[PDB]
């Protein structure tokens, strides 16, 4: 999530914070440096592994035409998940 | 894949030492200037310069012609060949005169002494080639590499 | 503070909303933005409620509405235009061309936004921004004037 | 028949290759090529001497009556010579027809000017003149139509950048509008979009 | 190396027509200052008629020439007329631009371009 | 109208309006774009193009983008033939530099090689 | 929404904000990417 | 250098120049010039302002998108100081008034506050302090402000030694309080002048070359810790020069002798507007003080800026005070004043 | 310390093992205040009163004409010949090899990834580095 | 006047470099043993005017055309800037 720097400055999501002897600090004198909250990669992570029957599943993303291209997720090793390219869910075979 | 080397350690300003023997930042003007500064001082054999692997002919000749300018001749280079004989005199002594595509028509090609997979790929890739296509003869002397 | 500081600050108030309640622009319009400001006039918004009026002269006018492409050989003009109106004087940028070149951004003939030639108060960003966004900036305008302390700022110097 | 694809009549195709015909017969001295494209377009190239001769003909002649200029424009090839491809749309009222004129130039041979034959012309041509730098001869009044005062350059040409040479701001120093060097915040940024596989082999070039 | 001519057939014709617009700009310097109220003196003015025209001395083809000097009737034209304002006249003189030093030094020091 | 005689070469530099520091300081490529290797399709090697040398490309502070001082940084121009790319250059008083076309060079295909009683052609995978 | 409320999701703002121009709320645009290019760095010990 | 203060670019608006400029009093006559010529070349310029936002909305325009800073601050405010110098490379100090007021006397204009900026630019690390002051500034001036300046001077240099310090002559241009001011003597019909102008030397300089010249000290390696006078080329006296003035805007002259008490008091009288004072005791002290004769201290040339004439400039500042029957005369026509050596 | 440009931002002749010319282009510029090498040159034999007599990069290539005019000749194999004249001067060079094995200084693939300043300051090349190692 | 090398230019086929080419196939190795430390840089290239460079103290270079000259007059030519001035 979000952190400071040294300087006191937020790090975005994109680990972007400016040095303390930038001076381009200075247009967030009496301003502020708008950063967004909610990290993606932290609430991805928070969501549970899927478990399914098959070897082979298949992620659009919810909503059917409302989310992603209909891809299609290997899942025959079982020292890893198989994770959706596109929304970042996670599926795992039950066996 | 080593352009990303173009991305680090990258040298982007004049830098002389300081009092406390430190490198440090300068302008264009000082670094020169220190620089022309000493070399009015020396001539003769009291100069010289080393050429690395990376740099250009146009750097080349500009550096030896400043060199010569305060009549030195220690130009070199870190990479040795022999000066004996005919030396740098004939382009023939020290060039692969057959040239890359020359290779295609060769029957036996001898290795001395080196490893061209590492030192030249796409030549020895051209060796490969050949000897896949013209069934040329190959033979090592040196250290027995794949 | 004093009796003094609030009788000040009270004044600021008066001239501030006597400014505020009569904006006249000047008749002056460019392009496509030019026809939203139109509907903006038009019966449904009616800025003549707001006091907003028209005036063609710009010895008779308060703001500059930028509404539409300003080009090479337009912009002398406009600052002809924007030197001529007597003071206080504000400028609204009106759509993507006015804001910053827009569509036209990479013109051999087109300003990269008006703010390279006036002073610009409210940006309004749309191409065009719809009446009503118009009707907002104008809005936002006023409480832009509402803020004004130069009264306050005499009287501290 | 066929949904999607566009329908095709011959018979326009067949009277504007006849009238292509005749309008060579007449005018040889300057008619280079006729064609009919396959969306049914008659143009004629000619020679520029014979574009007075050529626009009088197709205006007045009983069979042609091509009484409208609908407008008058340039094409910038710089592969050819003749880099100026000189492009006149008419319309024929009373046959209900169209038709392409096309004549070249290059930066140094004027054309000549048809005001004499379609008063509207006068500022297509000075649009010609302004965008492209063709000069026209006996024009009544050429000068810059769209370009700012003392504009420097022909911004149509393909070799003049998008952006041009130079922009304007306003200086607090002079108290004015002042012309300097273009400089830009974002780069107008290239993209280069073609396929390398062909897409109309009807087209194909010659292997040469 | 035979090509149409525009209006002159030799460049001893077109240096002719050269003249008659450089006499045709120098009398209307003083009009231009007096009526656009430029703040600058009538010699000031005919230097920089000057100076353009020495911009293109070295132009020996009869049709550039001939089309220079179309260019430059334009150019008055449009002086005469008060079409071009204040902003244009006085864009010839580049008051605000820093120009570019031509030795070598200076622009090695200021950065990259030749 | 008649004919005149004008022996020199075409010069039309001034008449483009172009400020001389992108006449004399440039300088031109005409060549034949060699294909993109990740693609085999060769339809974008068949056309002569002109570019301009690579000027100064520089972060612009407030927002990161790449910021440019070179009007000519985008001109890409096409032509039929290296003559016409050339001729093109000269009138415009640009110095160019001209590489030639690069062909692939004719290759013998024996699908029938990748089964050789005794040579080193034969494919041991299919 | 009273009747026909929208969608719950555990990152919509649960605090709607006006326009914040003008005030020391607003946006100020900035680069979000980090520096491309490396310095050397010179070492810190002298050299004799 | 930090890599984000490395000058790119060519020199223009969307350049970046690396000089990181704080400007206080940048919303007065000489600070629109010298956030003009920062801006212009691509400078980030931070702009302290105690006025109306109206106020700073013609400098809005003199760069490019953010490289305009405007802070709010008070002079008495420290924190304000500290929070507007905190990241800039060099402060420019350009504050001045030419009355006093009930809130800030000559002292604190001249004194504690560039005192005050100084001394946060320096524990800031601020890399160069310029320092405007006056070509005639003195312990022993006859005028308070002048005498003022002089303190200030070296107040200035005891928090920051190697301060630039510019010394102008009185400057003119279109915004000043020196060609305006003598063209509206015109509406009191006779301009009184002490001993007649006879004693009086003025050798005025050009606004915009006092700008270019500060802000050719902001890179210029040789300009730290100096003293410089910034004068323009030719000294005039003042009868002549307020003639000329007269002749250039096509309005009777008619000057006449006042003593100096007499005109003190007069002085006095206009400065008790509670508005701007069209004149003070101090003005009038300073109008008939006589500029130094050039010796020792550099000068424009040697920060890269020729002098420009008055008679270059003087008609874009003096066409406006003429009536319409004299306004497309042009320069040649006013005979140009006699100058002196002394 | 001068910094200077890298191939990748300079126009720049270089020559291969063939004795082929051949010239970089620009791709991006040098960055921060580093320089083309050879107007690094220029500028200081300015400064040293021995000015170069070149000031632009064709006037630096006519000079290279006039020391070797092979190196103008982009993409050439220019022939050569006297390999006779060569060998009969080797012929009377009297020094004798040495018992030491030839040795390459690269043995397997570990030893070929990094071997100058570019390829050393690669985070690629060290990835494979360690890859082939590990 | 320090000699500090010679390059000598000359074409591989042009008929015009006909004597520098015989110049070394005869003199060139009876000159290497006389001057075994002087560099005496051959550089050959296609369609060039043959020439000579001589190289003295202080980069003092003076060119000498070998055009359409003799293996004997290339030797005279080239014992000039060995031996010293003519
Ligand atoms: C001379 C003629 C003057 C008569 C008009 C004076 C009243 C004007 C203000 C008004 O009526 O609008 C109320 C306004 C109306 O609100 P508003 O104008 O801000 O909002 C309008 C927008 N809608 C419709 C959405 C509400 O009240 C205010 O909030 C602004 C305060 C203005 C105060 C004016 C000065 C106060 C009196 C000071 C007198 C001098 C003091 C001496 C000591
Ligand atoms: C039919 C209508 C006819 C009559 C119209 C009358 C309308 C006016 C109604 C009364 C309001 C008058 C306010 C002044 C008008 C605005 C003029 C203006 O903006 O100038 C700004 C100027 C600007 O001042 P500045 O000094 O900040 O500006 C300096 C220079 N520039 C602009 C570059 C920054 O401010 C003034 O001069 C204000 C002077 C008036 C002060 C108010 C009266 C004094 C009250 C003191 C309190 C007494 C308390 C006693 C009891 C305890
Ligand atoms: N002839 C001349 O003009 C000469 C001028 N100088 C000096 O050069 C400098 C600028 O000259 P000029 O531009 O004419 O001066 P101006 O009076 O035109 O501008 C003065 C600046 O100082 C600011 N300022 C004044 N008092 C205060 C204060 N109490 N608190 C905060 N800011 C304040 C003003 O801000 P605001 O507008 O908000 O009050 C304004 O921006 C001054 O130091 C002046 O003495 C030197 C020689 C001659
Ligand atoms: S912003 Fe859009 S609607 Fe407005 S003038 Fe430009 S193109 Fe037209
Ligand atoms: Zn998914």
């Amino acid at each position: 999530g979000v952190q400071v720097s040294p300087s006191g400055e937020k790090i975005t999501h994109t680990g972007q914070v400016y040095d303390e002897k930038d001076y381009r600090r200075v247009r967030f004198v009496d301003r502020q440096k708008e950063v967004n909250e909610n990290f993606a990669i932290d609430l991805i992570a928070q969501q549970p592994v899927n478990e399914v029957e098959h070897r082979i599943i298949a992620c659009d993303g919810g909503g059917g035409a409302l989310g992603h291209p209909k891809v299609y997720i290997n899942l025959d090793k079982e020292t890893k998940t198989g994770t959706c390219g596109y929304c970042g869910l996670q599926f795992k075979q039950h066996h | 894949f080593a352009y990303d080397g173009l991305k680090r350690q990258r040298l982007t300003e004049p830098m002389v030492r300081n009092e406390k023997g430190l490198l440090t930042y300068t302008s264009w003007e000082d670094a020169l200037s220190r620089v022309a500064g000493m070399l009015q001082n020396f001539e003769g054999n009291a100069v010289a310069a080393i050429a690395g692997g990376l740099v250009d002919a146009e750097a080349l000749v500009a550096l030896k012609d400043l060199l010569n300018k305060v009549d030195s001749d220690n130009l070199c280079t870190e990479e040795i060949f022999p000066t004996e004989g005919a030396g740098t005199d004939l382009r023939s002594n020290y060039l692969l005169n057959t040239t890359i595509a020359g290779v295609e028509e060769a029957d036996v090609v001898l290795l001395v002494g080196t490893n061209p997979r590492f030192e030249a790929p796409l030549f020895n890739a051209r060796i490969r080639k050949s000897w896949l296509h013209n069934d040329l003869k190959v033979a090592l002397i040196g250290s027995p590499v794949d | 503070r004093s009796r003094a500081e609030y009788v000040v600050t009270k004044l600021d108030d008066l001239i501030n909303w006597a400014r505020r309640s009569s904006l006249w622009p000047m008749t002056f319009g460019l392009a496509c933005c030019a026809v939203e400001m139109m509907h903006m006039a038009a019966p449904r918004y009616d800025m003549d409620r707001f006091g907003v009026v028209f005036r063609a002269s710009p010895r008779q006018a308060d703001v500059m509405i930028v509404a539409g492409t300003l080009t090479n050989k337009m912009a002398p003009a406009l600052r002809k235009v924007y030197d001529q109106m007597p003071e206080p004087r504000y400028v609204v940028s009106m759509g993507s061309c006015a804001n910053g070149g827009g569509y036209y951004h990479y013109s051999y003939s087109v300003v990269r936004g008006c703010d390279r030639i006036v002073p610009v108060d409210i940006y309004v960003p749309g191409c065009p921004p719809t009446a009503e966004a118009l009707l907002y900036g104008i809005l936002q305008l006023q409480r832009k004037i509402k803020r004004e302390q130069k009264l306050k700022i005499w009287y501290r110097r | 028949k066929r949904p999607t694809v566009r329908p095709r009549s011959d018979v326009t195709h067949k009277q504007l290759s006849a009238f292509g015909e005749y309008v060579a017969e007449i005018l040889p001295k300057y008619v280079q090529q006729v064609q009919v494209s396959c969306l049914d377009e008659l143009e004629i190239c000619i020679h520029p001497d014979g574009v007075i001769p050529t626009l009088t003909f197709l205006r007045d002649h009983t069979n042609a009556q091509f009484k409208s200029l609908a407008d008058l424009t340039a094409v910038d090839v710089p592969t050819r010579q003749n880099r100026f491809e000189i492009v006149y749309n008419l319309l024929s009222l009373r046959f209900n027809s169209r038709i392409r004129v096309k004549t070249y130039a290059d930066e140094l041979t004027p054309i000549d000017s048809i005001v004499s034959v379609h008063i509207a012309a006068n500022w297509y041509e000075r649009e010609v003149w302004d965008m492209f730098g063709v000069f026209f001869f006996n024009h009544p009044d050429l000068r810059r139509i769209l370009t700012d005062y003392g504009f420097e350059g022909h911004p149509f040409r393909k070799d003049f950048p998008l952006t041009g040479y130079v922009e304007l701001r306003y200086d607090d120093e002079v108290k004015r509008v002042v012309a300097e060097p273009v400089e830009l915040a974002q780069e107008f940024r290239k993209f280069d979009l073609n396929s390398p596989w062909e897409a109309f082999p009807a087209y194909r070039q010659p292997p040469e | 190396t035979s090509v149409k001519p525009i209006f002159s057939r030799d460049l001893n014709e077109a240096k002719r027509r050269v003249r008659e617009l450089y006499r045709a700009w120098y009398r209307e310097v003083p009009n231009t200052v007096h009526l656009m109220q430029l703040d600058i003196t009538v010699k000031q003015g005919r230097d920089k008629v000057r100076e353009m025209f020495m911009k293109n001395a070295h132009v020996t083809d009869p049709r550039v020439v001939d089309l220079l000097v179309i260019k430059g009737k334009m150019e008055l034209q449009e002086t005469i007329k008060v079409w071009k304002q204040r902003t244009h006249v006085m864009r010839f003189f580049h008051e605000t631009e820093t120009p570019r030093p031509k030795d070598f030094l200076s622009k090695f020091y200021m950065g990259h371009d030749p | 109208t008649q004919l005149i005689t004008v022996d020199e070469k075409l010069d039309i530099t001034t008449l483009t309006g172009v400020p001389e520091e992108h006449i004399k300081t440039r300088k031109v490529r005409i060549f034949v774009p060699a294909r993109n290797n990740m693609q085999s399709g060769v339809n974008n090697t068949k056309k002569w193009k002109m570019e301009f040398d690579t000027r100064e490309r520089w972060e612009n502070p407030l927002m990161g983008w790449a910021s440019t001082a070179d009007p000519l940084s985008n001109m890409v121009l096409t032509f039929s033939a290296k003559e016409d790319a050339i001729a093109f250059a000269e009138k415009n008083g640009w110095s160019y530099d001209v590489e030639e076309k690069k062909v692939p060079k004719p290759k013998s295909k024996s699908y029938g090689a990748n089964f050789s009683w005794n040579k080193r052609t034969r494919v041991s995978t299919k | 929404p009273t009747t026909n409320p929208p969608t719950a999701r555990k990152f919509i703002w649960t605090n709607h904000k006006f326009n914040v121009s003008a005030t020391p709320e607003q946006y100020v645009p900035y680069s979000t990417t980090r520096k491309k290019i490396h310095e050397w760095v010179p070492p810190s010990t002298p050299y004799k | 250098l930090h890599h984000a203060v490395i000058p790119h670019g060519k020199g223009g608006r969307s350049s970046v120049s690396g000089v990181v400029a704080t400007v206080f009093g940048a919303t007065g006559f000489l600070g629109r010039y010298v956030v003009n010529h920062l801006g212009r070349m691509g400078s980030q310029v931070i702009i302290p302002y105690r006025c109306d936002v109206y106020d700073i909305m013609h400098l809005r325009l003199m760069g490019d998108l953010g490289q305009l800073t405007f802070l709010e601050w008070d002079a008495r405010d420290k924190d304000s100081i500290r929070k507007a110098v905190q990241h800039s490379n060099v402060v420019i100090n350009l504050i001045g008034r030419e009355w006093e007021t009930r809130n800030f006397d000559f002292e604190d204009v001249f004194v504690n506050i560039p005192r005050a900026i100084a001394q946060a630019s320096k524990e800031a690390g601020v890399e160069r302090f310029i320092h405007v002051s006056h070509l005639n500034a003195s312990m022993k001036s006859s005028s308070k402000s002048l005498r003022s300046k002089a303190v200030g001077e070296k107040e200035v240099r005891s928090v920051f030694p190697e301060a630039i310090i510019i010394r102008p002559s009185d400057i003119f241009g279109r915004e000043d309080r020196f060609l305006n001011h003598f063209a509206n003597y015109r509406w009191f019909l006779a301009v009184p002048l002490v001993s007649l102008g006879f004693k009086t030397v003025k050798q005025p300089v050009y606004v915009a070359d006092v700008s270019k010249g500060i802000v050719n000290a902001t890179k210029d390696p040789d300009a730290v810790g100096k003293t410089f006078a910034f004068t323009g080329p030719n000294r005039y006296l003042l009868f002549h020069l307020v003639k000329y003035i007269f002749g250039m805007t096509h309005r009777t002259f008619i000057p006449y002798p006042l003593p100096l008490f007499v005109y003190s008091w007069i002085g006095k009288l206009f400065g008790l507007s509670p508005f701007e004072p069209w004149t003070t005791k101090d003005k009038v002290e300073r109008i008939h003080i006589s500029d130094v004769m050039p010796t020792d201290l550099p000068g424009l040339e040697d920060l890269g800026v020729q002098p420009t004439p008055l008679e270059l400039k003087s008609i874009e500042v003096l066409r406006r005070h003429r009536t319409y029957r004299w306004l497309s005369s042009e320069i040649e026509e006013t005979k140009p004043a006699k100058t002196v050596n002394y | 310390i001068l910094p200077g440009a890298a191939y990748t931002e300079k126009s720049a002749t270089y020559v291969n093992t063939e004795g082929r010319a051949q010239q970089t282009k620009v791709a991006v510029t040098p960055p921060g205040l580093a320089r083309e090498d050879w107007k690094i040159i220029r500028a200081l034999s300015e400064i040293a009163g021995i000015t170069l007599p070149y000031d632009t990069l064709d006037q630096v290539r006519n000079r290279l004409e006039e020391v070797s005019p092979n190196l103008v000749r982009y993409d050439d194999i220019e022939e050569t010949n006297y390999f006779q004249q060569a060998s009969e001067l080797a012929k009377l060079v009297n020094q004798e090899v040495l018992a030491d094995p030839l040795v390459p200084p690269q043995l397997t693939i570990k030893d070929f990834y990094m071997t100058d300043s570019i390829s050393r300051a690669s985070q690629t090349m060290a990835k494979c580095v360690k890859a082939v190692t590990e | 006047l320090g000699l500090r090398e010679i390059r000598v230019h000359l074409c591989q086929r042009s008929p015009g470099s006909q004597g520098v080419r015989d110049f070394i196939v005869q003199r060139y190795v009876e000159l290497k043993k006389a001057h075994p430390n002087l560099p005496i840089l051959i550089r050959e290239c296609s369609e060039v005017q043959p020439k000579l460079w001589a190289r003295y103290a202080f980069g003092q270079e003076k060119t000498v055309s070998l055009n359409n000259l003799s293996a004997d007059e290339v030797t005279r030519a080239m014992q000039n800037v060995l031996s010293g001035k003519a």
